[PDB]
């Protein structure tokens, strides 16, 4: 796939975390990181779809993980949530992208922004969560 | 204070514990919006070593905003850097 879907992630990472904290109006969150951030390189129509995407559905998204989380009680991290989010929303919505691209992308992004040993739980859930998703795996 | 040329308050946060850093970050946030302000950001940098960053703006500020953000205690293991205009 190409470097600008995986920035798109990269910024959606960034900008859903914004939301998640501040609670402000998506299209203003779109709009100040577009203005604010380097984004020469991003597919910006996919950071937008995967920000309204995770926005607009934040009840559906947690629902898809809970079964998964309910027992390991650190809360959850902002950052971790926000992987996932985007992971399931991929998962749920998004045929334009492969089974083990959404998961993958969500391990490198808990890599890179997450803590210590996030990919590794980001991974736990996922590959509870993506089968049931999609049974086919594809 | 108040007059200065480019209203905007610069906050960048390291922490070695994230929920550390994801609550002081919360209680900057929250100051902002308590005080009539607005809050751009925050974002979450790449992670490097053990060490978690955080980048978040205060524009439009109050007095109140600037003063509550003075009295704000973070908690110990979180450390801040601050820029007025």
């Amino acid at each position: 796939e190409p470097a600008a879907r995986r920035r798109a992630r990269e910024c959606a990472v960034q900008a859903l975390y914004s939301w998640q904290l501040s609670q402000n109006d998506i299209a203003d969150v779109e709009y100040q990181f577009l203005a604010e951030q380097d984004v020469k390189d991003v597919d910006v129509l996919y950071f937008r779809e995967l920000l309204a995407g995770v926005a607009t559905n934040t009840a559906y998204l947690d629902g898809l993980m809970k079964p998964y989380l309910s027992r390991l009680l650190e809360e959850l991290g902002q950052v971790e949530k926000a992987v996932l989010r985007i992971a399931l929303y991929e998962l749920s919505k998004r045929s334009d992208v492969p089974y083990k691209v959404a998961i993958n992308e969500a391990i490198e992004l808990a890599k890179s922004f997450g803590a210590e040993d996030s990919h590794k739980f980001v991974n736990g859930v996922l590959d509870k969560a993506a089968p049931v998703i999609r049974p086919n795996k594809k | 204070l108040g007059s200065m040329q480019n209203q905007r308050i610069r906050i960048r946060l390291k922490a070695f514990d994230h929920r550390l850093i994801d609550q002081a970050t919360a209680e900057i946030v929250e100051t902002a919006k308590r005080t009539g302000a607005q809050v751009r950001g925050p974002i979450p940098l790449p992670t490097r070593s053990r060490t978690h960053l955080r980048l978040v703006d205060i524009v439009e500020p109050t007095e109140k905003t600037v003063d509550d953000l003075m009295r704000l205690d973070l908690a110990a293991g979180v450390d801040v850097q601050i820029s007025l205009g």
